[PDB]
């Protein structure tokens, strides 16, 4: 019985790991979008001038862009409700079910995201504290009593200023459309190479690509003798004599090894 | 110790003939030469009379003839692909007469593009299968010279019914 | 059910031992430090919970955590308190007070099924045991104390009407506990003690243990010299171990003449090799060997001596002529002063170690390595040629 | 072609491709008592939020108005999610990595035995 | 590490040996010709050599030739050819039954087993179908012959009787090998499976399916070999991948890539030499030495001519290799162990020896395979160090791109 629960736990472990890899595939597909977005204009005047170049086609493209975007992010939010529901991250099952049923607007969609991240933060605090204690006890760190993981996350989130700069770093050297015209016109207050407007997660993106890559590596007729004649053959008779010693291993051992070859409450 | 004497065989009637005389020189046979693809290695043989024979123990190059255009070029042999007598000769890349081998297509392609200026049209037309082989980069040819005896491995590129039949057999 | 298992444990525990005494049973049962660890084959659910057989039985004794006051008072008094063998000995041999404070466990005994010796169960057993203390084993699913006989019960029972009974099964914990169920005790090192033999040392060496001490006087009953080997678990300071290992190696080299001349050349060479592996353990460069300085070389050897070595490298000398200087060469090479320029094969190292340190004759090593005497001297000659060429490079 | 039109096409392809893969992923999760590892559950859930925050960074930019071109709010959420994966989740699972591998191996052996 | 070529051709790979014989008369004046040392006289065949083995006693060696197909036997105690003996057809494999050279069995290529006794050809028998390998079971005196067909033939030397042939599930046996400790027979089938058999009974203890993740291509088991420890087991594939298996568990403990994509021709276990954890996996072009535990390369032998067989003199650091060249090469890696007793003074001349030394360290890739892997964009980069007609990549980086591709 103990075997089965462990085996089932592995399936959940595998399922979560497969779930991890799949979502990275989503991130990989989205990668050309984030680079493209960082190339988009930053200001109303640039966008209108961007539309000015091809007004008709851009309007059609913009209409398709808005539809696909809203459909996608409405769908993602549906998964998050289900995902955080299915995994017990959200405790209010009734509220989660109504949200899935109801269709939401863009303003409404942002609100659920705020709600969803808020719930994950509470779950995050509980989970890290639970496992950090468990790891501590296992290693004897409890006996010793190296910061708690939740505390470490709190400190890094406290240093929000440092890490914002990490995003602002323009490693790829992306120039958004009409960036020079917005700079010359003083339409970019933040700036007045590190660009606040360009977002760079390339290092984070590469590390995810590597980890996915390494895991894949780690897991990965009678004539001419054509009919056999069983007669005695004199010249080869008694050609060599068998050794009386036999196999150096004892027979029972040899029999044993072959069998396994190729693979009070006591417990 | 190989012999070609007809005495050790049985008669037509089935009688087991007795040994008349010890083995003689004029009834000699020598060990076979298992020609293989590899750096040209030839061992000479002093045969009956002043004549001489060359054994092609290893060889990589041969003269091959395109009969349709009546041309001959020296080409490298890539490997044995099919051999009518036995297939374990096909496996070990053993080279012998009638073997079907794959030869490099470069010089024939060069000659063709030179002579006809194509990669007028009617003459330049060639069999579709041969053209596909050119696109592949290797051509199917049949060895027509006995490597064991003369020491060379010349042959001809397959074509027509030859080519259809052997491609089917492949 | 427990008793059936205890008999199986003693069978494995007693099999290897030459002559076991019944004290050790009391020793296992009552000692608070001692713990017992059993490797078991995979359990088949079809077996209906039959009392399984033990393949490898390990007994560990927790030791250390000695106050820096007590060690000094005892060391000056020269008195050895009972227990804590490895701390007290290593404290004496090195006069280090910091080691006695560290928390460690001595592997009192390891035994495997003799029918199954030499197939990797014993090694597997140690590998898990280290992982148990290191902290790898954790429970993922989100008490084992037994209530003692209360004083109230003792007063309410009379000698005549005492009903002495086995403890009720609900009270008793399970016989076998999964590693994750029981937390470990925090430890810095794991130590062993065993008579030095080629097989055993090869086993310990493969398990990443490091020698730190070797008793000079062979045990009378066995003819073997007691050896102590230490290992440091991941995540703990490793400096103190490395200093001992370096210090021991120097001690071993000089003593090869005195009382370890008996050891086979290969056997002795292994001991140095095992200790050197400790150096590779420390990826730091704070402690490194120092190459021979030109001033140091002049004090060790006179220029004529270097010339004399040079002549031998050119074959213009008899072998006996250079007999004087070899032992000094041996210490410099095995002290690693010579540096990266001079490196030798295993056969050459054994030959040099023999003549230089064991003080054995060339003829004896020719037998001991089963080589012709002529080939031995030749291989020796190439060694001097490398050393001579090096001394030329320094100059 | 305008630079925007080529870019807008690039986004259009991604959003379609991402949506279809999401549709596949939602089906398999919907297809799935089995209890999951909470730490890994957070790990998946957190990085899901990271993608959402990235999309809000895309969404903020895609707007022609561009009231928040820096996408500071979307940045902070991506910042919050990224930290948990790198600083919190990763050290713990490395400690737990040994026991994880043992269990997954155990099932695969049983699954091999069953077949 | 230092590898010395005691004997063997020392010309360019492009230069064939026979011209060196023609150059030999012209270069007689050259001093190096006088100084060069040949260890065994006539240690050479007319055109090529097929197999090489050393008698158990340690004083005699035997070899086979291409034309005229012949059988040298070398006497180490005299550093000389003892006798050459011609045959009817070229050799495919043989074994030396006796401890000395006197007693041997040779499986030719015309499907005939010839029993060579000391005097001369004793008896010639024929197996039903073509043979590919030959092993001898000292315990039962039963000689086992691999065959193109499924059935694995059995010949009993004691009884002088063909016995019931074993029946394999698949057709084609490329190599057979008998574990000394246990008697387990391993049969290397053409398909990617190795079938184990019990000799005392006649059964199939189990079949191991070889799985390579890197390359989806089909591969054939070409060689097998049991270590004296009686537990570990080695396999070769036609894709140039050498596996080390602990028999008990189905998973491959280590997979090492030779990287030239050539079939593995022999595996030798260097346990006897000391520092037991080493192994040799010999290819058509390279014989690499590496350690069984870590997989790190120890030494490599890179002869100028194709390797057909390699042999290790027990208890010593010497290696013989039968090549497609006129001379058979002899190597000597001093680090492994002492020179053999008969080569007592080989150490003396080490400096005069050639001392031959990237190619073993990295994985070789053809131009076409680069296209298959979409690595064209890196051509000219420091990752791709081009040699000959192909490009070298780090083995780890090769594993990465292949799975992605």
């Amino acid at each position: 019985q103990s075997v089965q629960r462990d085996a089932s736990k592995g399936y959940s472990i595998l399922q979560q790991t497969k779930l991890f890899d799949n979502i990275i595939d989503l991130r990989i597909k989205l990668q050309k979008a984030v680079i493209a977005a960082n190339k988009l204009p930053l200001t109303t005047e640039s966008w209108e001038e961007a539309k000015m170049d091809d007004s008709e086609e851009t309007k059609r493209l913009l209409k398709e862009n808005e539809k696909l975007f809203n459909n996608l992010f409405n769908r993602l939010i549906n998964f998050r409700i289900k995902f955080q529901l299915g995994d017990h991250i959200t405790q209010n099952e009734e509220v989660a079910k109504h949200k899935l049923s109801k269709k939401r607007s863009l303003k409404e969609l942002y609100q659920e995201t705020n709600s969803l991240d808020s719930e994950l933060k509470e779950y995050r605090t509980a989970v890290l504290n639970k496992w950090s204690t468990k790891v501590s006890s296992a290693s004897g760190n409890a006996a010793l009593s190296n910061l708690p993981a939740d505390v470490q996350v709190e400190n890094q989130l406290s240093d929000m200023s440092r890490l914002m700069k990490r995003t602002k770093l323009n490693r790829r050297n992306i120039t958004p459309l009409y960036f020079q015209k917005d700079c010359a016109n003083g339409r970019l207050p933040e700036l007045i190479t590190e660009n606040p407007y360009v977002f760079d997660d390339e290092d984070f993106y590469r590390v995810l690509l590597n980890d996915l890559i390494d895991k894949k590596i780690s897991n990965a007729k009678a004539s001419k003798g054509r009919k056999l004649n069983y007669s005695v053959q004199d010249p080869i008779a008694n050609y060599e004599a068998p050794i009386t010693s036999g196999y150096k291993w004892s027979d029972d051992q040899i029999d044993e090894f072959f069998a396994g070859l190729l693979g009070i409450q006591i417990f | 110790g190989i012999s070609r004497d007809s005495r050790h065989k049985r008669s037509a009637t089935g009688a087991k003939r007795a040994q008349f005389r010890k083995k003689r020189k004029f009834e000699l046979g020598r060990q076979p030469a298992n020609t293989k693809i590899g750096a040209k290695r030839i061992h000479s043989v002093r045969t009956r009379g002043g004549n001489k024979k060359y054994r092609a123990l290893r060889i990589e190059t041969g003269n091959f003839s395109w009969a349709s255009e009546g041309i001959s070029k020296k080409t490298r042999i890539a490997g044995v692909v099919y051999h009518p007598s036995n297939n374990e000769l096909v496996r070990t890349n053993t080279l012998t007469k009638a073997a079907i081998v794959q030869i490099d297509a470069t010089p024939f392609r060069q000659w063709f593009e030179a002579h006809y200026g194509q990669t007028r049209a009617a003459s330049a037309k060639i069999e579709s299968s041969v053209e596909s082989q050119f696109s592949a980069g290797r051509l199917y040819a049949c060895i027509s010279s006995r490597p064991g005896q003369s020491g060379r491995c010349d042959g001809y590129i397959l074509e027509g019914e030859e080519l259809a039949f052997y491609l089917r057999r492949l | 059910v427990s008793e059936n298992f205890l008999e199986k444990m003693m069978a494995l525990y007693v099999s290897s031992h030459y002559k076991n005494s019944p004290n050790d049973l009391q020793l296992m049962s009552d000692a608070p430090a001692h713990k017992l660890f059993v490797l078991l084959p995979p359990i088949d659910p079809k077996d209906g919970g039959r009392i399984p057989d033990p393949l490898c039985v390990i007994q560990i004794a927790l030791e250390g955590e000695i106050s820096k006051e007590s060690v000094r008072n005892s060391l000056s008094r020269g008195q050895r308190a009972g227990g804590d063998l490895i701390p007290w000995l290593i404290s004496q041999q090195f006069q280090d007070e910091e080691f006695a404070s560290l928390s460690g466990a001595r592997i009192v005994r390891i035994a495997t099924n003799p029918e199954y010796a030499s197939m990797g169960y014993g090694s597997r057993a140690i590998e898990l045991l280290r992982d148990y203390f290191e902290g790898k084993f954790t429970d993922m699913s989100e008490d084992y104390s037994i209530k003692r006989v209360s004083d109230k019960e003792l007063a309410k029972t009379n000698l005549l009407k005492d009903d002495v009974k086995l403890r009720d099964a609900k009270t008793l914990p399970p016989l076998l506990l999964k590693l994750s169920e029981q937390p470990p005790h925090y430890l810095h090192y794991l130590g062993v003690s065993y008579g030095l033999t080629q097989s055993l040392h090869k086993f310990w060496k493969n398990n990443s243990f490091v020698p730190v001490y070797l008793r000079q006087t062979a045990n009378d009953l066995t003819g073997e010299h007691t050896c102590v080997m230490l290992n440091v678990l991941e995540g703990r300071e490793s400096n103190w171990l490395v200093e001992f290992a370096k210090d021991f190696r120097k001690r071993f080299l000089s003593l090869l003449s005195y009382d370890f001349h008996k050891f086979t050349a290969v056997q002795a060479l292994s001991v140095i090799e095992s200790s050197k592996k400790a150096q590779d353990l420390s990826d730091d460069e704070k402690h490194d060997n120092k190459e021979l300085t030109r001033t140091h070389l002049d004090d060790i050897f006179s220029p004529f001596d270097l010339k004399r070595l040079d002549s031998y490298s050119n074959n213009l000398l008899d072998y006996h002529v250079i007999g004087d200087m070899i032992p000094m060469l041996a210490l410099l090479y095995f002290g690693d002063k010579m540096g990266d320029s001079v490196k030798l094969s295993s056969v050459q190292s054994a030959i040099l170690l023999a003549i230089g340190l064991q003080r054995k004759n060339i003829d004896t090593i020719a037998k001991e390595l089963n080589l012709p005497s002529n080939q031995t001297i030749a291989m020796f000659a190439k060694i001097m040629r490398k050393m001579s060429q090096y001394f030329r490079q320094l100059l | 072609m305008s630079e925007l039109n080529a870019l807008l096409k690039d986004i259009n392809g991604s959003l379609t491709a991402t949506s279809e893969s999401l549709e596949r992923l939602s089906g398999i999760y919907s297809n799935s008592p089995a209890e999951k590892v909470s730490l890994l559950s957070l790990k998946n859930g957190s990085m899901l939020g990271y993608i959402n925050s990235l999309l809000m960074l895309i969404g903020n930019r895609l707007d022609d108005e561009c009231k928040d071109p820096s996408a500071m709010d979307a940045r902070e959420r991506s910042i919050q999610h990224r930290v948990v994966l790198e600083r919190g989740v990763k050290p713990l699972e490395k400690k737990l990595a040994y026991q994880l591998d043992k269990l997954t191996r155990a099932y695969v052996k049983m699954e091999k035995e069953y077949k | 590490v230092s590898v010395y070529q005691v004997s063997g051709t020392n010309v360019s790979r492009s230069l064939p040996d026979w011209i060196a014989k023609k150059r030999k008369r012209q270069l007689k004046n050259d001093l190096e010709y006088q100084n060069r040392v040949e260890l065994i006289q006539d240690f050479e065949f007319s055109e090529a050599s097929n197999k090489i083995k050393v008698s158990r006693d340690g004083q005699y060696c035997m070899a086979t030739g291409t034309y005229k197909p012949q059988i040298h036997v070398y006497d180490f105690a005299n550093l000389s050819l003892k006798f050459d003996r011609h045959t009817d057809a070229e050799n495919v494999d043989f074994t030396i039954l006796s401890d000395d050279w006197t007693k041997s069995v040779h499986l030719q290529n015309d499907r005939s087993i010839q029993f060579q006794n000391k005097g001369g050809l004793h008896y010639t028998t024929r197996i039903p179908k073509f043979g590919r390998s030959l092993v001898y079971n000292k315990v039962n005196c039963d000689l086992y012959v691999g065959a193109s067909g499924n059935e694995l033939y059995r010949l009993n030397l004691e009884k002088g009787r063909f016995l019931n042939p074993f029946k394999l599930d698949t057709e084609g046996v490329n190599h057979v090998s008998i574990n000394e400790v246990n008697g387990l027979l391993a049969a290397g089938t053409e398909t990617n499976v190795v079938e184990f058999w019990d000799p005392r009974s006649r059964s199939r203890v189990s079949k191991l399916y070889l799985e390579n993740n890197i390359d989806n291509r089909p591969f054939q088991v070409t060689t097998t070999s049991f270590r004296n420890d009686g537990l570990t087991f080695a396999c070769g594939t036609s894709n140039g991948y050498s596996y080390i298996y602990d028999l008990r568990t189905s998973e491959p403990s280590i997979i090492k890539d030779q990287g030239y994509g050539f079939d593995i021709k022999k595996i030798i276990w260097l346990d006897n030499v000391g520092t037991e954890n080493k192994i040799v996996t010999c290819d058509k072009r390279i014989a690499k030495i590496w350690d069984r535990l870590d997989g790190k390369a120890y030494a490599s032998m890179e002869p100028s001519v194709d390797i057909n067989d390699i042999e290790h003199v027990p208890g010593t650091g010497m290696f013989f290799t039968a090549n497609e060249s006129i001379p058979m090469h002899t190597y000597y890696i001093p680090s492994l162990g002492p020179s053999p007793r008969w080569c007592s003074f080989l150490d003396s001349i080490t400096e005069e020896l050639e001392e031959k030394p990237v190619y073993s360290n990295y994985r070789f890739i053809t131009r076409d395979d680069v296209k298959k892997l979409n690595l064209t964009h890196l051509v000219g980069s420091r990752v791709l160090r081009a040699y000959m007609h192909g490009f070298f990549i780090n083995t780890e980086l090769y594993d990465k791109v292949s799975l992605i591709a």
